[PDB]
């Protein structure tokens, strides 16, 4: 997103909680979801541009 | 046949319970017709 | 096994705990026929209606006693918005459709954990004015008896009768008659029920019918020793099945 | 046997499900619906119109309205008040007439029902001939009379409808069928019959009718003395459906 | 057959005593199924 | 003959002056397909929304001069209810998906009588802004060298150039490319016009495009002595043929 079009920008992704997170006694509080972000089976890429050096700065 | 709900058995016969003419010898129709 | 999905239009709503789909007096509640008193093309169902609707119910606590219960009209929750169920383009479909004739699919979500006990008696009741004139309505004598249903006033020319009855009392004993399910705080979380169109009519009116209220009835309460989750929430989910809308018309205004 | 009730189907099962035994032979049948129902049973005890009535006009009614009271016979099993119909049920300005079918709600589990209703009406009066009149569900009462040679002859002795003549001392029966416009009877009912300004739970025309019982002599012939005349009904090819609820028995 | 225990006659037709319905053209089952 | 009624739904609309209607490109205009560039499962035609929808259009005196126009855009007229045009459940489904890919069908209405003349120029024109910034849009020097278009002031770094020149120009004697039919007054009271979709992409967003104007232009301005009908009204009927909505979400806010 360059110019923060629909062209670029596809709206959003949202975890919200829908009923809360029953414990019993003696568990920890404020347990964590570790997230993912893998591409899918019909994922696809196009046009090889420059790279950003930014890494080796 | 009216409001009749016999379907058995007339007694009498039917020159005796009807009055029927003498002789001189569903699909509901228009009643006129555009010619 | 007792992990079951339910994919209904762009709805899929999960269960690891399911007890198993209560088919009201059919096999297939959902095979429903167009009506027989409309002469125009109804309105069949289609992708944007053919899925679940997500609604809050209110919490059971533990003051909540026995045979306290709380009831879900349909469609009579999805007009009022009861419980935040709005019904997006199917009370917009029938807010302009003067008939309407549809089955439901509801599931009643309530989830407990192995050190609660409790018990809730979530049934689909046909033809209840549980919704006329607190977070529970009490079990009392009016609502055993039918003796708080509405009424026309007969006026001042008859001296006022002690009411005594009414058809739509509840007996709260016999709830289970009803399609039902119990949702036990140590077998599930939640209940799953799908009851076909009944009516004194073939299609019955959008705005008015109350042909399936959904009734959700304290049967044991809810006792945990402190430190556990207090007041779980109780969510509901319906997915009407086979809409025939009939007699478009204008928005319904009063 | 070992079961899960939260399923919301318990198999009904025997003595030799878990312990050593038979199955009983099944001896009668007598919960048969069409069976159960078609017996007659006292419905409600109206008075005989000895003039032309004015039928009760509709709720709320203010005073000093001059109606005529007691005399109509609103056929259904449902709760009704004063001719029409109710939802709740009284009993005890004016006494306004209560009928109920006590039979049939103690029974009646379920939630719609339809039958053919046979109406009889038995004098509960000494040697009285008197005539019963009906109207159909949805239809109205006739409420005027025509002169026949200086007297006052009002238009329920005619009509399109039955009105079936007594004998001295003899009773009427006759049987009806099925005429609302409605598929069936709410037995119990959570609508409303109009748009704006209803009542929930009330049905419109959930009935077999309506009738009425006059003595076959004009009005010039009122007598003062008030004669009574009592309504039994039976339900011919009774169908139920839908289960539901039988009245709360109290422990008081 | 209800309360009948008439076998042998019927007197008037079954559209005059009963009143059946128009069309639009021992075993006794539960009344909810487990699915 | 000339005596055509076009039913459509619920919806039949009548003239005895029929020209034909004037199919734009291909056979059958109604004839599309789904659209490539969304994957969901589309919103095609349904019987509440396969209907004209008849709004009124300012009306035609003699004060109106040569090539002076009014435009109607689509489905931007169903949006802002342009002449008292509402959509019905066409915009209640319009405003709910992002996308949406349909062709037209137009009908505008207009009778004059034998003692009338004039003419005017009813096309369907692809890809205008005539609905930007009097009862009828004159056409003076700046609609016919597109120079009052909309365009992106450059701000106070650059000196402003003097713009002289837009591709969304008219030009007023061209307008017969298009699909069109002429209204004369001595021919027919109504024309007919059918599009096909057409646009950028295989499908384009509800709110944002303009794929297709009615363009009512005059050509011959109207006359009559006095005594005839004075300043007859111009309304017109608007059908969406074929559409596909994509993109199912919440009712559109700014």
């Amino acid at each position: 997103a360059i110019t923060n079009s629909v062209y670029s920008a596809d709206g959003w992704f949202s975890l919200h909680k829908l009923t809360k997170i029953t414990l019993p006694p003696d568990c920890p509080q404020s347990p964590c979801i570790l997230f993912f972000a893998s591409a899918g089976e019909d994922y696809t890429l196009r046009l090889p541009v420059d790279c950003n050096p930014s890494y080796v700065f | 046949r009216g409001n009749n709900g016999n379907m058995t058995f007339n007694y009498y016969a039917n020159t005796y319970q009807n009055s029927v003419d003498f002789s001189t010898s569903g699909i509901l129709n228009p009643l006129g017709y555009l010619k | 096994d007792r992990v079951t999905t339910q994919t209904a239009g762009n709805t899929a709503i999960n269960t690891q705990s399911s007890l198993g789909v209560l088919c009201a007096y059919v096999e297939d509640p959902t095979k429903s026929d167009p009506p027989s008193s409309s002469t125009d093309q109804p309105t069949t169902t289609f992708t944007a209606i053919d899925r679940w609707y997500t609604g809050r119910l209110n919490s059971w606590t533990k003051a909540v006693k026995t045979f306290s219960f709380q009831a879900v009209p349909l469609p009579g929750a999805f007009l009022s918005r009861q419980g935040g169920l709005n019904g997006g383009a199917f009370t917009a479909t029938l807010h302009r459709h003067f008939l309407m004739k549809c089955g439901w699919q509801v599931q009643v979500q309530c989830n407990l954990t192995q050190f609660h006990q409790g018990a809730l008696l979530v049934a689909m009741v046909p033809e209840t004015t549980l919704d006329v004139k607190e977070q529970w309505v009490e079990m009392s004598d009016d609502y055993r008896t039918g003796k708080n249903m509405p009424f026309q006033s007969l006026g001042t020319y008859y001296r006022p009768p002690n009411w005594t009855w009414g058809p739509n009392f509840i007996n709260p004993y016999q709830v289970t008659v009803f399609p039902h399910q119990i949702l036990n705080a140590r077998t599930s979380t939640s209940v799953d029920i799908n009851v076909p169109y009944i009516g004194e009519t073939p299609t019955q009116s959008s705005e008015t019918q109350n042909s399936w209220t959904l009734l959700v009835m304290v049967l044991v309460p809810l006792d945990y020793k402190e430190g556990a989750t207090t007041d779980p929430e109780i969510t509901f989910s319906v997915r009407p099945t086979s809409p025939y809308f009939n007699g478009l018309r204008n928005r319904y205004t009063t | 046997s070992t079961d899960n009730a939260e399923t919301g189907v318990i198999e009904a099962g025997n003595t030799d499900t878990d312990f050593s035994g038979e199955l009983a032979a099944p001896g009668s049948n007598h919960t048969n619906v069409k069976f159960l129902f078609d017996r007659s049973r006292l419905l409600n005890v109206i008075k005989v119109l000895e003039k032309d009535a004015v039928f009760p006009r509709p709720f709320p009614t203010a005073t000093g309205t001059q109606q005529d009271d007691g005399y109509f016979c609103l056929l259904t099993p449902r709760p009704t008040v004063a001719s029409r119909p109710a939802t709740r049920f009284g009993l005890y300005g004016v006494l306004a007439n209560t009928s109920l079918d006590f039979n049939f709600y103690s029974l009646a589990c379920f939630t719609y029902f339809r039958s053919d209703l046979e109406v009889t009406v038995v004098s509960l009066e000494p040697d009285l001939e008197f005539a019963v009149g009906w109207f159909p569900s949805g239809s109205e009462y006739q409420a005027s009379s025509f002169v026949y040679d200086q007297l006052h002859v009002p238009y329920h002795f005619t009509g399109r409808t039955p009105r079936a003549f007594a004998s001295k001392g003899g009773k009427v029966s006759f049987v009806l069928p099925w005429n609302s416009v409605s598929s069936v009877l709410p037995v119990r009912w959570g609508g409303a019959s109009k748009l704006s300004s209803a009542t929930r739970g009330l049905p419109a025309h959930a009935d077999w009718g309506t009738i009425y019982a006059f003595i076959p002599r004009p009005n010039e012939k009122k007598s003062t003395a008030v004669k009574h005349v009592a309504v039994y009904i039976r339900y011919k090819n009774a169908r139920a459906w839908c289960p539901s609820m039988l009245p709360f028995r109290s422990y008081k």
